C-alpha cells in the first residue's frame, strides 16, 4: 500500500496521495473477482470518478475520489448535495451517505435557477440510479456542483463536456505524466481549478500574513510582516523528484513589496503565475502534412526549439559501493589500472 | 541534464490526443498565415473523428481568439463557454487580425480570394458577400487561410488554427532504446540477461515463434532458439565466426 | 526609357530603426509577387548570418545548473536571458568578441553594464540580466560570435575557460518575414500583382541589408545552372 | 520491391525452393572465392561510395541477379554430393 | 532472449518505402557490432578486432569513418521488426535498414495496419538474420513488400490506410452548388446561351443539376490531357470541378482530379491502357475502390509493379492531403434542424405513453418497453437525418468525406457528434428509460455523460479481456493445428465437398443467393473436384478458381444454372499429417497456388485468433 | 531446437544443388577421366 | 578552388530530343532545392511565353456549336484540334499572325495545308484537322499569338470577324514541370538538398533553353529591387 511518491510534477504526486485501491491486504478484494466491482456502480456519483481509473489490466479497481467527496466518520464517501424545500433551492449542503441518497429525489445543477426558484416545470432529477423527469414540487435535493461529479485531476479539462468519457480518461492520466519545463505556461483556456490545484498541492509558496519584502535572493525571500516580524523562506533550488523532474521555486516578488496575505512569493515547479502550468500553449494548425502526422504522429516547427520552449531538466543519481571482499577491500581511487 | 524536445518525444493535450514527434520542420517551409506568423505544430485531423473529443477542437477555436485578443479565459467543466460566446470573441479577434491589416496598408491576396472561391463552392461562406465580409464569416468558423510555406501558394480551403495547450510526457527508462549485441547469461538458465550496463535481450514469445513458423523462416527460428540464446557452444562459435 | 521598361518595379521602402522594414514593389505581371515573395522569405529565414551568445563564464560557477548567492536568477535563467541579447559588430575583423561585465551589491545588472568594446555595439542595453541583493558578486565573460542559423550548445561545445558553459546559438538576425500580394490597377488591365514584404530583425543587421543578401543568395544559385553534364 | 521477384517465383516449382537455391548459391559465391559468378563483364552488381560493389557487398543480391538469367541450374539431384565441392576448389581461386 | 536484438520507440517514416525502414545508427552499431569489427579491419580504421573493439568502447572515440563502415556492412542485409502482440505472421516483417539519427525507429505507414501499431508510444523490437540462409529467407519470403495480401482473406492488407485515402478521395470528388432557374440544356440552343450567361451572372452555378451538361461543362472543353490541369494551376478550374476532356478516343465528361488520379496510376505502372481497365474514375476513391485497385493490379501486372503503385498512392495521397486543408472544427460537426423536431415529436409521444399509464392501460413493463422503442427509433431517425443533411447541403463537410472515403469515421460515431447519442444502459444491462438528448457538438450534460460512462467501462473491461483471449483461442488452435503442413503431390483421394450457393431459411423457406462475401469465402482459390460447364465457359477439373471465376459462378447461380460447387478441401484430404496443393488451394500470402511446405496449420490458427479480439465476451458457456 | 519440419525445412527442398555451366562441364570431365587406359 | 566553393552545385544534365530534359544539381544547403525548384517551375509555365490558336473563323459557320456538311468533325472538335497546333515565329515583329487554309472535296486537312507565311513555321504539320467527304467546303482563318500562361477564350474574346469564335490560350512550349528534393549524403552532415527538376517541351524550344530563360527572368526580377523610394 505504501508506495514511492509520484512527483513527476506536484499534480501527479498529489493525486497519488488521494488514490483508492482494491488489491492490497490480500484479505480484501484480490485478483480473482472483478467485472461487478470494476464497473462504475450507480452510487459512484461525486464519490468516485468514472473516468479516473488506469487504462490497463488492473482497471476500475484503482481510482482517486471526486472533487467534493469526503470520508465522514467511517469510510463512506459522502457527497455534498444542497437542500431544496419546495420549489426553493438552498445554499445549505448535506454530505449524504450512499444509502440515504436513494430515499430522495435529487436533481442536477443544470436546472435553470432564479436563486431559490427552480425555473422549469418538467426538470430532470434522478431518484435512485434512475433518470427521472420530476416536477419542481418533487425536487427534494439538488446537486452541489458539476465539479463534485469528478476528480481534481479530471476537473482540469477545458470542455470536458464535448469529450468522450473514454478519451477523457487519457487526458486525465496524461497530466499525471506531465514533466516540469523550465518555462511553465498556463492554458489559454482554463477550467477554474488551476489556481486551487497549485495552492492545495504544495507547489508555490504563499504569504502567511500581510507585510513587505526584505531580500529577494535566488535562494531565499525573507519577507517582513507588518506584525513586526520577518521570516526567511528558503526555496528548494533544484531538488530531485522521485521520478527525476526538477522542483525549483522561482521568486516572483521584487525587493520591498507590500504582500497580500496568501500571495505567491515564488512559483512552484510548474507554475507561471500561481496557476497550474505544464507544457506550453502553442499556435497550432490542424491539417494533414505529408505523412509526418499519419496515424498519431506530430509535426513540430524548429522554431519551438529556438526558443527554449519544450525543454526540461533531468537528474539520475548513479551510485557505487566500496565492498569488502575476502580477496581484499575494493579501493576507490583515481587509479584506473590499465590505459589512460 | 537538459532535455530539449526531439523527434523521439511524445506530447499530448489534456483531451487525449496523444502522439509522437515525427519531424521537426524548418520554420522556412511549414504552414504560414497571411501575416508572416507561422504555426508551431500541425495536428492530423483524422485522429479526431474516430476518437470523440471535440473539446480539443473547441479549445483551438477559443485559443485563436485569445491569440489576437491577447487574453486567457476560464471555461468551467460543463457550465463554461458556449458556441455563440466564442463566435463572439472570434468576431473581436477578426478586427485585431484584419483591422490592423486594413490600416497597415493592404487588402486581400489573389490567394486569399482564390481560397474564398473554393470555400463558397464548399459551403463555408455566403456567396455574394465581399471578401472582407466573407473572411469574417470564415474566421468566425475558427479557420483562416493558410499558405504552404514551401510553395507560397495557399492551402485550398480554410484550415483552423489556434492556441492549444500541449504537454510533453516524461521518458521512462524503457524509453532508453535498448540494444544488445552480446552480454551476460543467467547462471541456471543459459538465456541472455542484462542489468547495469549490458542491455539484456528481448523476449521471443510463442506468438512471435508462430509468426516465423507461419513463414518458411526455418533457420531464422532455429537461430532464435540456438545461436541467439541458448546454444552455449553455438553462440560462442557464432561470434567468433562473425568476427 | 518610356513604355514597357519605364513601366518598371517601383521599388519603394519604409524602414524604421533596424528592426522593421516594409518593402513594396509594383507592378508585376501575373502571379509573380508570389513567385518572388516566397523564395526570398525562405531565404530570409534559413540563409542569412548574425550574432548570438556562444559561451559564458561566471567566475565562481562551475556547471550550468548552479545558483549564485545574492542573485535571484539561476545560472540557467541568466544564460537564457543572454540568448535574448542582440549585439552588432561592424567588420569581418571581429569573428569572436568576448564581452566582459562585473557588478556588485544592490544593483540591477542590465546589458548596458558590459564594458564597451571598440568595434562592437549593444542594441539591447536595457535587457535584464540579473537582480543583485547584497554581497552579490557576479563577474562574467560572455562570448559572442558571427554565424548562421541555429546551433545547439551541444553541437559547438565552446572552450574559453574550463569552467565555462556553452549556450545555444540563435544566429538568424531575421525575426519574421511576411508578404502580401494585393491587386493594383494600372490603366488598361486590372489583373496585377503588387508585392510587398515586411521584414523584422533583431538589430544585428537591417531589413534592407537582409533583403539584399537574400536576393543575392538566390542570384548566386541561379548561376549554378551553367555547366551541363 | 526486389528485382523480378515474380520472374524468379515463376522459375521455380515451389516458392520455398527459390529461397534455398539463392541461399546456397550465395554460400558458394563467398566460400570458393567471390568471383565464382557467371555474369561479371558489362552490366553487373554495383554500389556507390565508389562503384565498388563489384567485389563483396551482398552475396545473394548477386545470386538472385544470376538466377534471373538462364545460366545457372538447380536440380533435386543434379551433381553428386561430394565431387561438387572438389571440382569447385580446383577451378575457382581467391581463397 | 535473442542475442542480436533491439527495441525502441517507433515513428512514422512517410518517405520511407515499404521496402525499407529507418533504424537508429546508434542502434545498428551495437546490433551489427561484430559485422562492423571485421569490416573495420578490412579498412584502415583499425588493425584488429580487439582494437576495433576498444576503438568503439567509448562514444567520443568514434571516427566518422566507422559510420561509413557500418553503412557499408548493412548494404543489402535486412532486419526484422516485431510489434507488441504478435498475432499473425505479418506481426514480424523484414525491411532494409536506412540508418538514421537519434533514438526513434522510422516505420512505413502502409504496414502500420499489419502490426497493430499506432504512434502514441508503441515500441517495436528488431532482430538480425545472421546466417546467409536466415537472411536469404528473411529478405526473400519475409520482407514486407512481398507479403501484400493477407492469409485470412485474399483481400489486400497493404491498402491505403487513413491519410492516403483522405487525400486520394478529396482530389477525385465532384461538386454541386445551386439550383434556381431551369436546368434543361439537354435540348435548347437558347438553353446553352441563356444558362451560359445566367451562369456568368449570379444565377446558374458551374455545377448545377442539369442532366447532360451543367454550364461548367459548357464553358470549358479540354483538348489534350495536360491542358486540363494547366487551367487548374492557373486558377480556372478547381480539381473537384465538372469539366469535359478529350482522352484517347472519347469525349469524357470527368473532373480534373479524377483525370489526374488516372495519370498517377498510369504513371506508377507505365501500361497506361492497363491502368485504365482496372480503374473506376466514375466515383470518389474510397478505400474499397482503392483496395480493389490494389488487388487487380496484383493479379494483372505483377507483384513488384504493384509495390510501386502502392508507394505512388501513398505519396500523392499524403501530399494532396496536406493541401486539401481538411480540418476539424466545432462548426464543421453540423447539427440538423430536424433534431429539434424529431426530439419534440418523440417528446410529446412520450407524454401519451405516460397518460396511457397514468390511467392503467399499460402494465409497468409495457410502459418501459414502449418508451425504449420510441427512442431507439427516434435516435436512428436523427442519424439518417444528419447524414441526409451533409449528403444534400455539405457534401464536403470535413467530418464527412473521411467516413465516406475508406479513411476514418463510423456512422454510429458521426451520430454522436452531429446527431445525438441516445441510449445508454444501466449497470446490469437493462437500458435506461431516458436518453442522452445531447451531441458532442453541444454540451453533453453533467449526468447524460455519467449515463453514457457505464457502457464505456463494459467496453474497456471487454477489451482488456481479449488482449489475452485473443491468445486463449490461438493457443488451442495452434496446439491442435501446428502439425498441419503442406507436403505433397496432388493427393489422389478425390472425395470432395460441395459449396452451397443458396440458403434455406432467413424467412422460413425461400431460396436465396448467398452473400458475395461468404461465397467468396467458400470458393476463392479452390480446386474444382469435377468439371463444371456453366454460363458458356467450361471450368475444367482441378483448376484453381480465381476471384474472377468465383464471380462467374455467382453470376451463373443468379441466372440459375448451379446450386452447388464441387471442390477439393482440407476436410476430405488423405495426407495423414499434412494437406496437399490441390486441397489447400491458392492463398499463400501470394495469389497463386499454395506453395509446398507452407505452414498452413498455423497460418490458419492465426487468421482465426486475431479477429476474435473483436467478438463480444460476456460468458464462455 | 531442431530445424522446423515445415517451411524451407521441407523434405521437398532441403536438398537442392546449383550449378554454373562451367562446373557442369568440369564434372563431366571427371566422368570422362573414368575411362581406364 | 578547394573547400566550400569547390563544394559547388554540380550541374548535371540528361536530355533526349527537345522534349524531355532532366536537370540535377547538388549539394544544396537546407531546404533550398525547394527554394529554387518551385520558382523556376512557376516561371517555366507562366513566363516562357509562347504560342496558341487565339481565334477561328469558318466562313459559313456562325457559332462554335455548329457542324459543317461533308465534314465529319464538329466545329467544337476542330477548334479543339487547333489548340493542339504548335507554331513558331522568329521575331517580335510577329505578334499576331493569321494563318489561312482552304481545302475542298475528298481530302484530309492536315496542318501542312495552311498557306506558308514568311516568318512563321509550323512544327505540327501532320496534325489532323478534319476529314472532308465530298462537296466538303472548309475555308478558315485561324489567328495565332504570342503570350504567356493560360487564357480562357472568355477572358480575351478576340474580334477579327464578327462570326468568328475565340479559343482557349495554351501559351507555352513547356508541357509540364516536375521537381524532386531527395536527401544526399556528403561526408560530415547528412541533411542535404538535392534538386532535380524534369522539364517537358512541345519541341519549339528545348528543356535546357527554357530553364535558362527561366532563371534569367528571375534574375532580371531580382534586379528590380534597386532604386528605393
Ligand atoms: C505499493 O508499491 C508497489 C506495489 C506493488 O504490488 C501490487 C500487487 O499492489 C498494488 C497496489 C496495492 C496498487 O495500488 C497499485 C497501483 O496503484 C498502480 C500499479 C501500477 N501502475 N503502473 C503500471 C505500469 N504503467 C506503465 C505506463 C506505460 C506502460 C507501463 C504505469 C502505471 C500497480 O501495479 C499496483 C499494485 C501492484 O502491482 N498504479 C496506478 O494506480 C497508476 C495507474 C499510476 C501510478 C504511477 C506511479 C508512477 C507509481 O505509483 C509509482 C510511484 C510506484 O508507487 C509503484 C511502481 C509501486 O512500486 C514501488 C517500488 O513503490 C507499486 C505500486
Ligand atoms: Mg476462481
Ligand atoms: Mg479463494
Ligand atoms: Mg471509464
Ligand atoms: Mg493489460
Ligand atoms: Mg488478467
Ligand atoms: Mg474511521
Ligand atoms: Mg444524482
Ligand atoms: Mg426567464
Ligand atoms: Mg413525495
Ligand atoms: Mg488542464
Ligand atoms: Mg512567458
Ligand atoms: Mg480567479
Ligand atoms: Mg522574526
Ligand atoms: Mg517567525
Ligand atoms: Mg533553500
Ligand atoms: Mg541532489
Ligand atoms: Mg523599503
Ligand atoms: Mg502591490
Ligand atoms: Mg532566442
Ligand atoms: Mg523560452
Ligand atoms: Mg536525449
Ligand atoms: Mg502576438
Ligand atoms: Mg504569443
Ligand atoms: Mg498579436
Ligand atoms: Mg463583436
Ligand atoms: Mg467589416
Ligand atoms: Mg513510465
Ligand atoms: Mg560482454
Ligand atoms: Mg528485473
Ligand atoms: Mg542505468
Ligand atoms: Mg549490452
Ligand atoms: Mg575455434
Ligand atoms: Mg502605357
Ligand atoms: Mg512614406
Ligand atoms: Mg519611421
Ligand atoms: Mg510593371
Ligand atoms: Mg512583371
Ligand atoms: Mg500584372
Ligand atoms: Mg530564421
Ligand atoms: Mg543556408
Ligand atoms: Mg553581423
Ligand atoms: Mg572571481
Ligand atoms: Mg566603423
Ligand atoms: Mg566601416
Ligand atoms: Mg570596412
Ligand atoms: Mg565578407
Ligand atoms: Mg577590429
Ligand atoms: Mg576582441
Ligand atoms: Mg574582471
Ligand atoms: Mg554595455
Ligand atoms: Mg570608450
Ligand atoms: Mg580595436
Ligand atoms: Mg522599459
Ligand atoms: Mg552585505
Ligand atoms: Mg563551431
Ligand atoms: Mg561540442
Ligand atoms: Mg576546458
Ligand atoms: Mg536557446
Ligand atoms: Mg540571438
Ligand atoms: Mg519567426
Ligand atoms: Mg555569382
Ligand atoms: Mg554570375
Ligand atoms: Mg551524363
Ligand atoms: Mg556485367
Ligand atoms: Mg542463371
Ligand atoms: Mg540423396
Ligand atoms: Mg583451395
Ligand atoms: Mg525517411
Ligand atoms: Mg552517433
Ligand atoms: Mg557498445
Ligand atoms: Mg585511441
Ligand atoms: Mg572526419
Ligand atoms: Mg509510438
Ligand atoms: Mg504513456
Ligand atoms: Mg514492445
Ligand atoms: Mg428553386
Ligand atoms: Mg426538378
Ligand atoms: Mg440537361
Ligand atoms: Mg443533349
Ligand atoms: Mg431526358
Ligand atoms: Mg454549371
Ligand atoms: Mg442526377
Ligand atoms: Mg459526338
Ligand atoms: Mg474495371
Ligand atoms: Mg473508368
Ligand atoms: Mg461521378
Ligand atoms: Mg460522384
Ligand atoms: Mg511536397
Ligand atoms: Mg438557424
Ligand atoms: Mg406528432
Ligand atoms: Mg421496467
Ligand atoms: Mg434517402
Ligand atoms: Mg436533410
Ligand atoms: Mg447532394
Ligand atoms: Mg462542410
Ligand atoms: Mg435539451
Ligand atoms: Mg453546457
Ligand atoms: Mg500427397
Ligand atoms: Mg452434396
Ligand atoms: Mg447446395
Ligand atoms: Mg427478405
Ligand atoms: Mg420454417
Ligand atoms: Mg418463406
Ligand atoms: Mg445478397
Ligand atoms: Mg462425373
Ligand atoms: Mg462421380
Ligand atoms: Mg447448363
Ligand atoms: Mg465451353
Ligand atoms: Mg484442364
Ligand atoms: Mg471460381
Ligand atoms: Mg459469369
Ligand atoms: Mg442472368
Ligand atoms: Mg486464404
Ligand atoms: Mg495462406
Ligand atoms: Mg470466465
Ligand atoms: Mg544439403
Ligand atoms: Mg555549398
Ligand atoms: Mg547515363
Ligand atoms: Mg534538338
Ligand atoms: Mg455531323
Ligand atoms: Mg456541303
Ligand atoms: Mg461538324
Ligand atoms: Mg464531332
Ligand atoms: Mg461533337
Ligand atoms: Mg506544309
Ligand atoms: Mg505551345
Ligand atoms: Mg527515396
Ligand atoms: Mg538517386
Ligand atoms: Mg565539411
Ligand atoms: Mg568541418
Ligand atoms: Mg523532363
Ligand atoms: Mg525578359
Ligand atoms: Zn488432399
Amino acid at each position: 500500500l505504501s508506495q514511492f511518491k509520484d512527483e513527476t510534477n506536484p499534480l501527479s504526486s498529489l493525486r497519488h496521495k488521494r488514490r483508492i485501491s482494491a488489491l492490497g491486504p490480500g484479505g480484501l478484494t484480490r485478483e480473482r473477482a472483478g467485472f461487478d466491482v470494476r464497473d462504475v456502480h450507480r452510487t459512484h456519483y461525486g464519490r468516485i470518478c468514472p473516468v479516473e481509473t488506469p487504462e490497463g489490466a488492473n482497471i476500475g479497481l484503482i481510482t482517486s475520489l471526486a472533487a467534493y467527496a469526503r470520508v465522514d466518520e467511517l469510510g463512506f464517501i459522502r457527497t455534498p448535495y444542497r437542500r431544496v424545500v419546495g420549489g426553493v433551492v438552498t445554499d445549505e449542503v448535506v454530505y449524504m451517505t450512499a444509502t440515504e441518497e436513494d430515499r430522495y429525489t435529487i436533481a442536477q445543477a443544470n436546472t435553470p435557477l432564479e436563486g431559490n426558484r427552480i425555473a422549469a416545470e418538467r426538470v430532470v432529477a434522478r431518484r435512485k440510479g434512475e433518470p427521472v423527469i420530476v416536477s419542481p414540487e418533487e425536487v427534494e435535493f439538488m446537486d452541489v456542483s458539476p465539479k463534485q461529479v469528478f476528480s481534481v485531476n479530471t476537473n482540469l479539462i477545458p470542455f470536458l463536456e464535448h469529450d468522450d468519457a473514454n478519451r477523457a480518461l487519457m487526458g486525465s492520466n496524461m497530466q499525471t505524466q506531465a514533466v516540469p519545463l523550465i518555462r511553465a505556461q498556463a492554458p489559454v483556456v482554463m477550467t477554474g481549478l488551476e489556481e486551487r490545484v497549485v495552492r492545495d498541492s504544495l507547489a508555490a509558496l504563499y504569504a502567511e500574513e500581510d507585510g513587505e519584502v526584505a531580500k529577494v535572493d535566488g535562494n531565499r525571500i525573507v519577507v517582513r510582516y507588518e506584525d513586526g516580524r520577518l521570516v526567511e523562506y528558503p526555496l528548494r533550488r533544484f531538488y530531485r523528484s522521485n521520478q527525476g523532474t526538477a522542483l525549483d521555486q522561482r521568486p516572483r516578488v521584487v525587493v520591498g513589496q507590500r504582500v497580500r496575505k496568501g500571495d505567491l512569493l515564488a512559483d512552484g515547479p510548474a507554475s507561471e503565475n500561481g496557476f497550474l502550468a505544464l507544457g506550453q500553449n502553442v499556435l497550432v494548425a490542424i491539417m494533414p502534412f505529408d505523412g509526418y502526422n499519419f496515424e498519431d504522429a506530430i509535426v513540430i516547427s524548429e522554431e519551438l526549439l529556438k526558443r527554449d520552449f519544450y525543454t526540461s531538466i533531468h537528474i539520475e543519481r548513479y551510485e557505487i559501493e566500496a565492498r569488502d571482499t575476502k580477496l581484499g577491500p575494493e579501493r576507490i581511487t583515481r587509479d584506473i589500472p590499465h590505459l589512460s | 541534464q537538459k532535455r530539449k524536445l526531439q523527434v523521439g518525444d511524445k506530447l499530448a493535450n489534456r483531451h487525449g490526443n496523444k502522439g509522437v514527434v515525427a519531424k521537426i520542420l524548418p520554420v522556412e517551409d511549414m504552414p504560414h498565415l497571411p501575416d508572416g506568423t507561422p504555426v508551431d505544430v500541425i495536428l492530423n485531423p483524422l485522429g479526431v473523428p474516430s476518437r470523440m473529443n471535440l473539446g480539443q477542437i473547441l479549445e483551438t477555436h477559443l485559443g485563436l481568439a485569445g491569440y489576437f485578443l491577447g487574453q486567457r479565459y476560464i471555461s468551467p467543466i460543463f457550465d463554461g463557454a458556449k458556441e455563440p460566446e466564442i463566435k463572439e470573441l472570434l468576431a473581436q479577434a477578426f478586427e485585431v487580425y484584419f483591422g490592423k491589416r486594413k490600416g497597415e496598408g493592404f487588402g486581400v491576396d489573389k490567394r486569399e480570394v482564390e481560397v474564398l472561391r473554393r470555400a463558397e463552392k464548399l459551403g463555408l461562406v455566403t456567396p455574394g458577400k465581399t471578401p472582407e465580409e466573407q473572411l469574417k464569416e470564415l474566421f468566425l468558423q475558427g479557420k483562416v487561410v493558410l499558405y504552404d510555406g514551401r510553395t507560397g501558394e495557399p492551402i485550398e480551403g480554410p484550415i483552423v488554427v489556434g492556441q492549444m495547450f500541449i504537454m510533453k510526457l516524461y521518458h521512462m527508462v524503457e524509453d532508453k532504446m535498448h540494444a544488445r549485441s552480446t552480454g551476460p547469461y543467467s547462471l541456471i538458465t543459459q538465456q541472455p540477461l542484462g542489468g547495469k550496463a549490458q542491455f539484456g535481450g528481448q523476449r521471443f514469445g510463442e506468438m512471435e515463434v508462430w509468426a516465423l513458423e507461419a513463414y518458411g523462416a526455418a533457420h531464422t527460428l532455429q537461430e532464435m532458439l540456438t545461436l541467439k540464446s541458448d546454444d552455449i557452444e553455438g553462440r560462442n562459435a557464432a561470434y567468433e565466426a562473425i568476427i | 526609357m518610356l513604355d514597357s521598361k519605364l513601366k518598371a518595379p517601383v521599388f519603394t521602402v519604409r524602414t524604421q530603426g533596424r528592426e522593421y522594414g516594409e518593402f513594396v514593389l509594383e507592378p508585376l505581371e501575373r502571379g509573380f509577387g508570389v513567385t518572388l515573395g516566397n523564395p526570398l522569405r525562405r531565404i530570409l529565414l534559413s540563409s542569412i548570418p548574425g550574432t548570438a551568445v556562444t559561451s559564458v563564464y561566471i567566475e565562481d560557477v562551475l556547471h550550468e545548473f548552479s545558483t549564485i548567492p545574492g542573485v535571484k536568477e539561476d545560472v540557467v535563467e541568466i544564460i537564457l536571458n543572454l540568448k535574448e541579447l542582440v549585439v552588432r559588430f561592424l567588420n569581418p575583423s571581429l569573428q569572436t568578441v568576448t564581452l566582459l561585465l562585473k557588478a556588485e551589491g544592490p544593483k540591477e545588472v542590465k546589458a548596458r553594464d558590459f564594458l564597451p568594446v571598440a568595434d562592437v555595439e549593444i542594441m539591447n542595453p536595457d535587457l535584464h540580466i540579473a537582480t543583485l541583493e547584497e554581497g552579490g558578486r557576479l563577474n562574467m565573460e560572455v562570448r559572442v560570435d558571427r554565424g548562421v542559423g541555429y546551433v545547439p550548445a551541444e553541437k559547438h561545445g565552446i572552450k574559453d575557460r574550463i569552467n565555462a558553459i556553452p549556450v545555444d546559438a540563435v544566429f538568424s538576425p531575421v525575426r519574421r518575414v511576411a508578404f502580401q500580394v494585393e491587386d493594383t490597377r494600372l490603366g488598361q488591365r486590372t489583373d496585377l500583382d503588387k508585392l510587398t514584404l515586411r521584414i523584422w530583425t533583431d538589430g544585428s543587421v537591417t531589413p534592407l541589408e537582409a533583403l539584399n543578401q537574400a536576393v543575392e543568395i538566390l542570384r548566386e544559385h541561379l548561376t549554378y545552372f551553367s555547366n551541363p553534364q | 520491391a526486389e528485382p523480378g521477384i515474380d520472374k524468379l517465383f515463376g522459375m521455380v516449382d515451389s516458392k520455398y525452393r527459390l529461397t534455398v537455391v539463392v541461399a546456397k548459391r550465395a554460400q558458394q559465391l563467398l566460400r570458393h572465392g567471390f568471383k565464382n559468378t557467371v555474369l561479371e563483364p558489362e552490366e553487373r552488381p554495383k554500389m556507390q561510395t565508389l562503384e565498388g560493389l563489384f567485389d563483396d557487398p551482398n552475396a545473394e543480391t548477386w545470386a538472385m541477379k544470376e538466377l534471373l538469367t538462364g545460366r545457372l541450374v538447380f536440380g533435386e539431384n543434379l551433381v553428386p554430393e561430394d565431387r561438387l565441392q572438389k571440382e569447385m576448389e580446383r577451378i575457382y581461386p581467391g581463397e | 532472449r535473442v542475442d542480436y536484438s533491439g527495441r525502441s520507440v517507433i515513428v512514422v517514416g512517410p518517405q520511407l518505402k515499404l521496402h525499407q525502414c529507418g533504424l537508429p545508427k546508434r542502434m545498428a552499431l551495437e546490433l551489427f557490432k561484430p559485422f562492423l569489427l571485421k569490416k573495420m579491419e578490412e579498412k584502415g580504421i583499425a588493425p584488429n578486432v580487439k582494437a576495433a573493439r576498444r576503438m568503439l568502447e567509448r562514444q567520443r572515440d568514434i571516427k566518422d569513418e566507422v559510420w561509413d563502415a557500418l553503412e557499408e556492412v548493412i548494404h543489402g542485409k535486412v532486419v526484422l521488426l516485431n510489434r507488441a502482440p504478435t498475432l499473425h505472421r505479418l506481426g514480424i516483417q523484414a525491411f532494409q535498414p536506412v540508418l538514421v539519427e537519434g533514438q526513434s525507429i522510422q516505420l512505413h505507414p502502409l504496414v502500420c495496419e499489419a502490426f497493430n501499431a499506432d504512434f502514441d508510444g508503441d515500441q517495436m523490437a528488431v532482430h538480425v538474420p545472421l546466417s546467409s540462409f536466415a537472411q536469404a529467407e528473411a529478405r526473400i519470403q519475409m520482407l514486407s513488400a512481398h507479403n501484400l495480401l493477407s492469409p485470412a482473406s485474399g483481400e489486400p492488407l497493404a491498402k491505403p490506410s487513413r491519410d492516403i485515402i483522405l487525400g486520394l478521395y478529396y482530389i477525385t470528388q465532384v461538386r454541386k452548388e445551386k439550383k434556381g432557374a431551369g436546368l434543361e440544356f439537354a435540348t435548347p440552343e437558347e438553353a446553352l446561351a441563356a444558362h451560359e450567361r445566367g451562369e456568368v451572372a449570379l444565377n446558374a452555378p458551374i455545377k448545377v443539376a442539369g442532366r447532360e451538361t451543367s454550364v461548367g461543362r459548357l464553358k470549358y472543353v479540354f483538348a489534350n490531357p495536360d491542358e486540363a490541369l494547366l487551367a487548374v494551376a492557373h486558377g480556372i478550374v478547381d480539381l473537384q470541378d465538372v469539366v469535359t476532356v478529350r482522352y484517347m478516343g472519347k469525349r469524357l465528361e470527368t473532373s480534373p482530379g479524377r483525370i489526374l488520379f488516372a495519370r498517377i496510376v498510369a504513371e506508377a505502372v507505365e501500361d497506361e491502357k492497363v491502368a485504365w481497365e482496372l480503374i473506376q474514375l466514375d466515383v470518389p476513391q474510397e478505400k474499397n475502390s482503392l483496395k480493389d485497385l490494389v488487388y487487380q493490379a496484383f493479379l494483372r501486372l505483377g507483384m513488384e509493379k504493384t509495390a510501386r503503385l502502392l508507394d505512388a498512392l501513398k505519396y500523392y495521397g499524403f501530399t494532396f492531403s496536406t493541401t486539401s486543408g481538411i480540418t476539424i472544427g466545432i462548426d464543421d460537426a453540423v447539427i440538423p434542424e430536424e433534431k429539434k423536431q424529431y426530439l419534440e415529436e418523440a417528446d410529446r409521444k412520450l407524454l401519451q405513453i405516460e397518460q396511457a399509464y397514468e390511467m392503467g392501460f399499460l402494465t409497468d413493463r409495457e410502459r418501459y418497453d414502449q418508451i425504449l422503442q420510441l427512442w431507439t427509433e427516434t435516435t436512428e431517425k436523427v442519424t439518417q437525418a444528419v447524414f441526409k443533411n451533409f449528403e444534400e447541403n455539405y457534401p464536403f463537410n470535413p467530418l464527412y468525406v473521411m467516413a465516406q472515403s475508406g479513411a476514418r469515421g463510423n456512422p454510429q460515431q458521426i451520430r454522436q457528434l452531429c446527431g445525438l447519442r441516445g441510449l445508454m444502459q444501466k449497470p446490469s444491462g437493462e437500458t435506461f428509460e431516458v436518453p442522452v438528448r445531447s451531441s458532442f457538438r453541444e454540451g453533453l450534460t453533467v449526468l447524460e455523460y455519467f449515463i453514457s460512462s457505464h457502457g464505456a467501462r463494459k467496453g474497456g473491461a471487454d477489451t482488456a479481456l481479449r488482449t489475452a483471449d485473443s491468445g486463449y483461442l490461438t493457443r488451442k488452435l495452434v496446439d491442435v493445428t501446428h502439425e498441419i503442413v503442406v507436403r505433397e503431390a496432388d493427393c489422389g483421394t478425390t472425395n470432395y465437398i460441395s459449396v452451397p450457393l443458396f440458403q434455406p431459411d432467413e424467412v422460413t423457406r425461400s431460396l436465396r443467393l448467398r452473400k458475395r462475401a461468404d461465397i467468396e469465402a467458400g470458393l476463392y482459390g479452390r480446386v474444382l473436384a469435377r468439371e463444371v460447364e456453366v454460363l458458356g465457359v467450361r471450368l475444367e477439373e482441378g483448376r484453381y478458381l480465381s476471384m474472377d471465376d468465383v464471380h462467374l459462378l455467382i453470376k451463373a447461380a443468379e441466372a440459375g444454372e448451379i446450386q452447388e460447387v464441387p471442390v477439393r478441401s482440407p476436410l476430405t484430404c488423405q495426407t495423414r499429417y499434412g494437406v496437399c496443393q490441390k486441397c489447400y488451394g491458392y492463398d499463400l500470402s501470394m495469389a497463386r497456388p499454395v506453395s509446398i511446405g507452407e505452414a498452413v496449420g498455423i497460418v490458419a490458427a492465426q487468421s482465426i485468433g486475431e479477429p476474435g479480439t473483436q467478438l463480444t465476451m460476456r460468458t464462455f458457456h | 531446437g531442431r530445424l522446423i519440419p515445415a517451411g524451407t525445412g521441407s523434405d521437398f527442398v532441403r536438398f537442392t544443388q546449383v550449378v554454373d555451366q562451367k562446373t557442369l562441364k568440369a564434372i563431366e570431365e571427371a566422368r570422362k577421366e573414368a575411362v581406364e587406359a
